[PDB]
């Protein structure tokens, strides 16, 4: 009785160890996923703000007609 | 990544240009100001797109052509090389006088443009063998190119003078001068000639009055056809260099015959539901291909076939086979399974199936031999000749130019007969 009363702590431990394993690293790959966020919206806000930076400077070109004093 | 640069010369040359980037900006969904709504076009400044070609020409009048039509905004001055003076169906006047003073220039613009490129897989020219501009610039620009760039593969779009419906008088001089030097640095001369599109826009679309607006949209499909499986995904795909591999079997038997499906007028539109066996026989029928030469006079080398949409690759094939195999008297012997197919995943615009068909055959020496014909009786008078002799050109390279094309129809003939 004593000898499976320690057995199964060490199973009861070792079975805890694993998830709480499994869980950091079920966090870590959350992380990840956060941390892909930041790349995908950074470059959507750089090429919406180089479209109308560019699209403005057309537009300031394009907008010289002619004098005739 | 596979890019093609698309070089132009002469009026006929740029006609076809403008006309073939229209219709690709009409495929791709652009609109005349290059707006949506890599491998043809370049990225610029606003979202904005520009082919990636160069216009060339001695007389200024084209450039007003290709700015008055539709979508002659895509293109960009850095692009547009002018001389002032015209060659005027002198080939001289466009290959060592004043076509040279231009050339230099323009391999800048080619070096402004193919460097761009990462992984360029060729050229492409549009321009006529008749007109002196056309063919003595796109001949000179031939040479130096296949100097440069050696590895890469130089389709030449060219129309060749219409044999019987002659519009000039100097055709067969500039005409055989032009071919000495092609059939040497070019890889794809595909020939085209005007009889054979006022046959086909008369008998199979019934046309009232055909322009050569026309001429130039339907050669325009075939040129888009031609490459489009690359521009796209396929079930079965190819490339400008597998078709190189299965259509040539030898560094000088290089020139093909051009072949447009589907084609039918109102009328005839209402009937002839489509299905793959009928443009089959729509696409393999004698009239209707870019050279006036009957195929039937002559054996099919070999030929490819790209077909665009959605259909069962299990009856593209048996239909190939069936036709090289039922017909077996103009196909050649000496080699097996002559024909090749090719799936794209896109077709035209509205348009539920199309066939490009492209093939080498031997039936096409008939259009130099007369073309030669009509110089060898042009020349042993000396006719038209000082107009010639007058810039530095001499008498030892027009004989030197017949007898390569006789040589060419030469090795066409003696391996046409050959067995095994
Ligand atoms: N399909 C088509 N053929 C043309 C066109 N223009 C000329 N051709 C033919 O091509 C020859 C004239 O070549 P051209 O370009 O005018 O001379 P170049 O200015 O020296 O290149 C003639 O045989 C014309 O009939 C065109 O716009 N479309």
């Amino acid at each position: 009785t004593q000898t499976l009363e320690l057995n199964r702590m060490r199973g009861m431990l070792e079975d805890d160890f694993n998830r709480k394993k499994a869980s950091i690293r079920q966090a870590v790959k959350e992380e990840n996923q956060q941390l892909d966020k930041q790349k995908r919206d950074l470059e959507k806000q750089s090429n919406n703000e180089k479209l109308n930076y560019e699209r403005t400077e057309i537009d300031m070109v394009k907008t010289r007609g002619q004098k005739r004093p | 990544m596979r890019e093609i640069v698309h070089i132009q010369g002469g009026q006929c040359g740029n006609q076809i240009g403008a006309k073939f980037w229209e219709v690709i900006s009409d495929e791709h969904g652009i609109d005349p100001t290059g707006t949506y709504h890599n491998v043809y076009y370049n990225e610029a400044t606003g979202g904005r797109y520009v082919p990636r070609a160069i216009l060339m020409d001695l007389e200024p009048g084209t450039m007003d052509s290709v700015r008055a039509g539709p979508f002659g905004q895509l293109f960009r001055p850095d692009n547009f090389v002018f001389g002032q003076t015209g060659a005027g169906n002198n080939w001289a006047k466009g290959h060592y006088t004043e076509g040279a003073e231009l050339i230099d220039s323009v391999l800048d613009v080619v070096r402004k443009e193919a460097e761009g490129c990462d992984c360029l897989q060729g050229f492409q020219i549009t321009h006529s063998l008749g007109g002196g501009t056309g063919s003595g610039m796109g001949t000179l620009l031939i040479s130096k190119v296949r100097e440069e760039y050696p590895d890469r593969i130089m389709e030449t779009f060219s129309v060749v003078p219409s044999p019987k419906v002659s519009d000039t008088v100097v055709e067969p001089y500039n005409a055989t001068l032009s071919v000495h030097q092609l059939v040497e640095n070019a890889d794809e001369c595909m020939v085209i000639d005007n009889e054979a599109l006022y046959d086909i826009c008369f008998r199979t679309l019934k046309l009232t009055t055909p322009t050569y607006g026309d001429l130039n949209h339907l050669v325009s499909a075939a040129m888009s056809g031609v490459t489009c499986c690359l521009r796209f995904p396929g079930q079965l795909n190819s490339d400008l260099r597998k078709l190189a591999v299965n259509l040539i079997p030898f560094p000088r038997l290089h020139f093909f015959m051009i072949g447009f499906a589907p084609l039918t007028s109102r009328g005839s539109q209402q009937y002839r539901a489509l299905t793959v066996p009928e443009l089959t026989q729509q696409m393999f029928d004698a009239k209707n291909m870019m050279c006036a030469a009957d195929p039937r006079h002559g054996r099919y080398l070999t030929a490819s076939a790209l077909f665009r949409g959605r259909m069962s690759t299990k009856e593209v094939d048996e239909q190939m086979l069936n036709v090289q195999n039922k017909n077996s008297s103009y196909f050649v012997e000496w080699i097996p399974n002559n024909i090749k197919s090719s799936i794209c995943d896109i077709p035209p615009k509205g348009l539920k199936m199309a066939v490009t068909f492209v093939g080498n055959s031997t039936a096409i020496q008939e259009m130099f031999k007369r073309v030669a014909e009509q110089f060898t009786a042009m020349f042993r008078r000396k006719a038209f000749l000082h107009w010639y002799t007058g810039e530095g050109m001499d008498e030892m390279e027009f004989t030197e130019a017949e007898s390569n094309m006789n040589d060419l129809v030469s090795e066409y003939q003696q391996y046409q007969d050959a067995t095994a």
